């Protein structure tokens, strides 16, 4: 895949990639293309692409600024610490996984609109048109999609809504090559086309959400939807062998641990032995081990709890981790101490 | 989960990872609206020490509170070289996202792989609990496995990890060339 | 790449693969498609695809028969043992590599017609049309083609004929994306369309070959061309872990040593350690080492020399090779004996 | 050199390797006819013990004689399972053809790779003279190289080997399915 003219827009579905690429061809910028792709994947890749979930965008601007958009789902206004436990304090099987209580307040539609308005050049109404066309007129189920739909069968069958949408008539599995048409999804996307994010978080669509939640034991209401907020955040930034690394900050742990593990690895000359050498794998893997132990104690939504991001991404901390890594030997996980005695804020 | 990467002719780059969590999320759709609900609440620690769908654990920091965002592992990333876009990269994979993305970056920077090579190269994974070195089929030869086992790794072969969509940007004579790679694992 | 209806026709150039696939879609058989591809690659992949060379086809027929076609070049009638040596018996640098004396009598056109006539279902005239269209109308030079043309530049420059065909006006390199048109090649392909293989081996084309050879220190004559013959030969056949291996026999060494090497490997359970294990690589590499030593002494055109194919592919011989392989040390090449005593 | 493979719905399979030898053959064309001449005469032994373009040597068996066909390494191959087509495989590469083809076949049979995996997998090569183990970039990790070096191999990294176009055929309840791979090397 190569371009020397307008750049590249690349996704896991060729129809969405083509939609993004055409936006670039037509003169839109990377944000315009990204917004087109987000809506297109919500139609063509429903296992993952979505309007019912959320995520993050890390953005580097032409002028040199780096910014991050948090459009992560929020726990509902009525969520509680022990909401997935029974009277005895034990996990209720599948309650956090299957069905309506498992859902956080969706952020995707808000995220798409937010980055478009701040950094895009084109109108949402136009960028959403390709996704609407695919919803209304259909697209061919792929081989992999047929497999993943089949695997989800028993889960879909629990919910009358999903039975209607994700099975053919007679609740048959979609097959490779079948044309998949999504009329109600098209209606929803048309509300967003017309009204913007307000077409999702307010009005008729918000009413559908509240009603179905109430019907099915969920807790998300119109209030939750009206309270949904994206957050513009600073990305986490580091360096690796002279290259600048820009990645997602809390409420993701991803960028922080990525920078942390690379920081540890930087202390070794990996190039000496090359790809796939056990000596190199050991350094990276022992770095990973400490990072995930740290994650278990020190990571969360930094708006609500103390998260020591700056300490976790500091090269001095990584050098301490590197020093604890003994040649030719692992530290068993049961012997790993989250924080390595470096993340104590006094007796807190 | 899915990741997409965009780079334009003006020098902007956008790296987006987004999700409904599990495959098809909660499996419940909003009636009349045609979309699947996420099961992102499982990304909280719902009980201290309880492993979630990816075997991740927590305590106070990632406990559920009203309006709080559940901890993610999503790692949409941009790498710069001499202040110019160099890589746009990210991946799905729950707990494996972090390790997938860093291996792609290391493959380019440490081993001088092009973006296709960097993405196609076999991936390993260690997440502390479970205490195992996760690998891919045909990903590691006997000699390497034997040496890692002798160091104390418990090696386990599991399904392929990730789905990286990545862009590499290089200076040419005048302006830039954009090179792309999707993941063979898709 | 997947097909569940007509099968697959796969080559190193998408335009040629498309041509072959279309023949299958239109109801032609595997031989029909192979013939269309052989001519298409002569146009779109001139580094390798050709009408001026030769090769082999191994064919498994619907009825279960397995056959091999030898359309390998022949040394010309005037060829001699020491033809590439000087008065003192030393190699003349590049004489066997560059220019007209380096050529054997071409077999490709004879081979394409032979397999079509024996096992095909469509007419040559129709199967060759896509190739002619590509020669007459042109196709785009690929990125890789631009590279390989650039690499061949100083070789092309030695021959007025090649300077005419493979450069732009003023002997300039073709660049990526340029349209490459081959009018004289189209003339030659049209003679084959109308007249069959005789359109290459006789008539105007044979005259062009003979006279350009004479002018340029080559030795191929009309008599060489008129006497060019393909040979239908039995393939060499082996087995590996319950699978039947069908491959090319002399005058290729390929099938014999392929079967020999696999025979040696068969004595190990390679699956146990899996892909890329040094112990597995070692067994294969030691098998290779013996096979190539054997090649250097025993292998040639069996119509002229005694080639012990049956001995080389005998599993008992392979077991003997296997038994010499040391767990963690090599047999240096200097210590290999061809045939081990065979 | 180039290899092509064809399989049809009736159970015919055709594996063709053909060539003008070197890239662009002898580099000389027939004036008026528009085609390049082969340099296939270099595939003979032109003097006992003299290495040709691929480092291959010979004596009497592959000496030049009028009308004789020069020895080839071309290995167009068909593999059958229960007398039905299973693989159609071949490659260019001079002396490396034999080893390339057998590695693809071994990858399928020994390691249960699908045809795409079998073709993409790194290749090694030993041809007795020179006495070296030829490998590909990124093809062998340090641990494997170290162990082979200890055995007494001289390991050398050289340009990628071959260009396999291969078909795998698998029976279905109705008919067969045909799977194809071209080579990521070229
Ligand atoms: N929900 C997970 C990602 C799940 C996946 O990638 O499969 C996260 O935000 O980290
Ligand atoms: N002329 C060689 C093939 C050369 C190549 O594949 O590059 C042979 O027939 O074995």
């Amino acid at each position: 895949i190569k371009n020397t003219k307008v750049g590249l827009a690349l996704s896991s579905h060729p129809l969405a990639s083509e939609i993004g690429q055409k936006v670039l061809e037509e003169g839109g910028n990377a944000i315009d293309a990204a917004v087109a792709i987000g809506f297109a994947l919500a139609v063509v890749h429903p296992a993952a692409g979505n309007i019912g979930g959320g995520g993050f965008a890390v953005i580097h601007l032409a002028n040199g600024e780096n910014v991050a958009l948090d459009f992560r789902e929020k726990a509902p206004l009525k969520a509680t610490k022990n909401m997935f436990l029974d009277k005895q304090g034990n996990v209720v099987p599948k309650l956090s996984e299957d069905g309506y209580l498992a859902a956080g307040v969706p952020g995707t539609v808000a995220g798409m609109e937010a980055m478009l308005k701040k950094y895009g050049t084109k109108k949402l109404s136009q960028l959403i048109d390709p996704a609407i066309k695919l919803a209304e007129n259909g697209y061919a189920i792929s081989q992999r999609q047929a497999e993943t739909l089949k695997e989800a069968r028993e889960r879909f069958l629990k919910y009358s809504s999903s039975k209607k949408y994700f099975f053919k008539k007679g609740h048959l599995d979609y097959q490779e090559g079948d044309l998949f048409v999504q009329k109600d999804l098209a209606k929803t996307l048309n509300q967003i086309k017309t009204l913007g994010a307000k077409g999702f978080y307010q009005g008729q669509v918000a009413e559908l959400i509240e009603k179905d939640m109430k019907k099915n034991g969920g807790i998300i209401t119109k209030e939750d939807l009206a309270s949904y907020n994206v957050k513009w955040r600073k990305p986490v930034v580091g360096s690796y062998r002279g290259y600048k690394i820009i990645s997602m900050s809390p409420p993701s742990s991803g960028g922080t641990h990525l920078i942390q593990i690379l920081n540890v690895m930087e202390n070794a000359d990996l190039s000496a032995l090359g790809y796939g050498a056990s000596k190199n794998i050991h350094i990276a893997a022992e770095a990973m081990r400490q990072a995930y132990a740290d994650r278990s104690v020190y990571m969360g939504d930094a708006d609500f709890v103390s998260v020591p991001v700056d300490k976790l991404i500091n090269k001095a901390y990584a050098k301490k981790i590197f020093d604890t890594i003994q040649p030719d030997t692992v530290t068993p996980s049961s012997q790993i101490k989250p924080g390595m005695g470096q993340l104590h804020e006094g007796s807190n | 989960t899915t990741h997409y990467s965009v780079a334009d002719r003006w020098g902007n780059a956008v790296s987006v990872t987004y999700t409904i969590n599990a495959s098809y999320g909660s499996a419940a759709s909003i009636d009349g609206a045609g979309f699947l609900l996420n099961n992102e609440m499982d990304d909280f620690s719902i009980k201290p020490g309880n492993p979630n769908l990816y075997g991740l654990v927590g305590g106070d920091a990632n406990a559920i509170e009203a309006n709080k965002r559940p901890l993610s592992s999503m790692s949409p990333t941009i790498v710069l070289k001499n202040n110019k876009v160099f890589l746009v990269v990210g991946s799905p994979g729950g707990s494996r996202i972090i390790t997938t993305v860093l291996q792609v970056i290391s493959n380019v920077i440490d081993y001088n792989m092009n973006i296709s090579e960097a993405v196609s190269a076999p991936r390993f994974h260690m997440q502390w609990l479970p205490d195992e070195l996760r690998i891919e089929k045909f990903g590691m030869p006997a000699d390497v496995k034997d040496n890692l086992t002798k160091m104390g790794y418990q090696i386990v072969t599991k399904p392929v990890m990730g789905d990286v969509n990545a862009i590499q940007v290089l200076p040419k004579t005048k302006g830039s060339v954009f090179y792309g790679s999707t993941d063979p694992r898709k």
